[PDB]
RNA sequence: AGGGCUACACACGUGCUACAAUGGCGCAUACAAAGAGAAGCGACCUCGCGAGAGCAAGCGGACCUCAUAAAGUGCGUCGUAGUCCGGAUUGGAGUCUGCAACUCGACUCCAUGAAGUCGGAAUCGCUAGUAAUCGUGGAUCAGAAUGCCACGGUGAAUACGU
């Protein structure tokens, strides 16, 4: 219950808890429990320690919190150092992929200023 | 120097991708494996010669179709 | 250490042959490398100094001298005695270590490094280069970064003039565009 | 993005120009209008000035922008603020 | 439609249906997987793009067959909704009538 | 030739999607109608997690294809969480159309998982196969709908009265 440096919750089924890793959603959680042979109908409670350990090194076979944060933030930083269009969008705090800004840009624009 | 005010400064190996591996007593915390170096860098050995293994290769050359 | 031995034999040899010197003592040594971060935003975020200090501590393994405003400067809204910076002096084995680390790891890792200057000497052979990104240094984790504060660096040499300064640094394989 | 079974794209006139630039070029930037052309690793170190709509903004080609097109670095819509 | 736009669409259909069978084989070669993709596809892409742009069937707007109108077109009758209603109420369109179900 | 109509401190309309348990999710199995097709629909089989790709018969169409309907029903899990709700953002890797998907296409896979706890004054639609919900086709269309125009599946409550 201490994979990757986080505090993955008990009382949640195997997948429902393993989603919590920053880099492990439902699909990668099913794949981890697949390589680990661990059933997804059980919690992370009734798993023996060796199960948690094999889960650990398969999660490390996948990408994890610190390195995911680092890689995506360094991707964004490479963009904004490159000074391309998407870099400018990330800088200015506007939609990046071409969404609508005249209206409906809030999750990317913040709440309304004036 | 003084004690219990300075960080940890053990001996760490840093290995680049071209086979340049350097032993340096440094303050990182664990082993390091970097990509560029003072040798495998254009401006450091060949500024109009060097090769890379990234966005100029992985992103383009791997997918290149000429 | 390693770079110090490389100096003591190879660079001293080549410098003697290059300058036609009568004494080994007459070749440039290096006093120190003083790593400076003139934060200047501490007046805004007092915390931002202990975080910046944490970075010089990270890059070079010495707790940094948190320096204070020498005198009152109202234009910058700073008084006399307020901690608006933090520095470290690296001299000796530790300086040699850091110098190696810099030249071999961080000077290549600068963003599209088109090269370093060759005029950045005071006028007696003491170099002073400023880096624009703290991330270039490997020590940074980026797991504990607030912002992208750069820093500057002064290579203090016992050299006589700018010619001896350039000679000494180029001898150490400095990029020197 | 453009499919791999067709590879990348670059206009033929631009390709000829950039190959001339990286074969015997020491003279002048390349004033092109092909914002749609994926950058080559050949042009790395060139100063193509791509049409932003009204002028041509110079862009020194860097090897971190390879699978990118000439229109990511030319801005078409200037906006000071409200 | 300004006349020029009409003539534009005329020349566009003309050059499309002329340069056909060339654009099409180049498209087949590019979509193809074989020939080691070395010169086949990387030369077919170039030849295709350098074929005059007018030759593409993706520059036909399908204007109204009478009034050159870009919008409101119906391929079946070849006319805008306006001229379609006009001729359909006059009776020049066979089998056509105001439906009501 | 490129760009803009797609620009964004903002305000309004019309919609889509939710805020969840009458639900989400996996597995199993039902029941349509109306359409459209030839420089088109495209069986099958095989490859790919998927988008889709190769191969390719049939069909100018009560014959072939698009095309597997969904909600439903059974089986389990969740246990009221900002959650196994939400799917906005953003990154990475692609597929397809098209000369070309950067501004400025649509989808696909992985991860990232925001607002949002049923919404003020005010305001809207509907008297029955209607409202409400579920899904399918068309036209425009090289590609590009949550819009529009059609089609069916379940299927209400209430109307004292002026
Ligand atoms: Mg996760
Ligand atoms: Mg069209
Ligand atoms: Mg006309
Ligand atoms: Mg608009
Ligand atoms: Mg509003
Ligand atoms: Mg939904
Ligand atoms: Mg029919
Ligand atoms: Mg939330
Ligand atoms: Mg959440
Ligand atoms: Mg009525
Ligand atoms: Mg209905
Ligand atoms: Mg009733
Ligand atoms: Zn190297």
């Amino acid at each position: 219950a201490r994979i990757a440096g986080i505090n993955i919750p008990d009382h949640k089924h195997a997948v429902i808890a393993l989603t919590s890793i920053y880099g492990v959603g439902k699909t990668r959680s099913k794949a981890i429990l697949a390589a680990a042979g661990i059933a997804e109908d059980v919690k992370i409670s009734e798993l023996s320690e060796g199960q948690i350990d094999t889960l650990r090194d398969e999660v490390a076979k996948f990408v994890v919190e610190g390195d995911l944060r680092r890689e995506i933030s360094m991707s964004i930083k490479r963009l904004m150092d490159l000074g391309c269009y998407r870099g400018l969008r990330h800088r200015r705090g506007l939609p990046v992929r071409g969404q609508r800004t005249k209206t409906n840009a809030r999750t990317r624009k913040g709440p309304r200023k004036p | 120097m003084k004690k219990d005010i300075h960080p940890k400064y053990e001996e760490i190996t840093a290995s680049c991708s071209c086979g340049n591996v350097m032993k340096i007593r440094s303050t990182v915390g664990h082993d390091l494996n970097l990509d560029v170096c003072s040798k495998c860098h254009p401006f450091f050995t060949g500024k109009q010669r060097d090769v890379a293994t990234g966005g100029r290769v992985d992103r383009f050359n791997k997918r290149f179709n000429i | 250490a390693k770079l110090h031995d490389y100096y003591k034999d190879e660079v001293v040899k080549k410098l003697m042959t290059e300058f036609n010197y009568n004494s080994v003592m007459q070749v440039p040594r290096v006093e120190k490398i003083t790593l400076n971060m003139g934060v200047g935003e501490a007046i805004a975020d007092k915390k931002l100094l202990d975080n910046a200090a944490a970075d010089l501590a990270a890059i070079s393994g010495q707790k940094p001298l948190i320096t204070k405003a020498r005198k009152s400067v109202a234009g910058f809204k700073i008084r006399q005695g307020y901690p608006i910076g933090c520095k470290v002096t690296l001299r000796g084995e530790r300086m040699w270590e850091f110098f190696e680390r810099l030249i071999t790891i961080a000077v290549p890792r600068i963003r599209d490094f088109r090269g370093l200057s060759a005029k950045s000497f005071d006028g007696r052979g003491n170099y002073s280069m400023g880096v624009r990104e703290q991330i270039i240094f490997p020590e940074i984790d980026y797991d504990k970064v607030d912002r992208v504060r750069g820093l500057d660096i002064t290579i203090t040499t016992t050299a006589k003039s700018d010619e001896e300064g350039r000679a000494l640094l180029a001898a150490f394989d400095f990029p020197f565009r | 993005p453009r499919s791999l079974k067709k590879g990348p794209f670059i206009d033929l006139h631009l390709l000829k120009k950039v190959e001339k630039a990286v074969e015997s070029g020491d003279k002048k930037p390349l004033r092109t209008w092909s914002r749609r052309s994926t950058i080559f690793p050949n042009m790395i170190g060139l100063t193509i000035a791509v049409h932003n709509g009204r002028q041509h903004v110079p862009v020194f080609v860097t090897d971190e922008m390879v699978g990118h097109k000439l229109g990511e670095f030319a801005p078409t819509r200037t906006y000071r603020g409200h | 439609a300004k006349q020029s736009m009409k003539a534009r669409e005329v020349k566009r259909v003309a050059l499309a249906d002329k340069y056909f069978a060339k654009r099409a084989e180049l498209k087949a070669i590019i979509s193809d997987v074989n020939a080691a993709s070395d010169e086949d596809r990387w030369n077919a892409v170039l030849k295709l793009q350098t074929l005059p742009r007018d030759s593409s069937p993706s520059r036909q707007r399908n204007r109204c067959r009478q009034t050159g109108r870009p919008h409101g077109f119906l391929r079946k009758f070849g006319l805008s909704r306006i001229k379609v209603r006009e001729a359909a109420m006059r009776g020049e369109i066979p089998g056509l009538k105001k439906a009501s179900w």
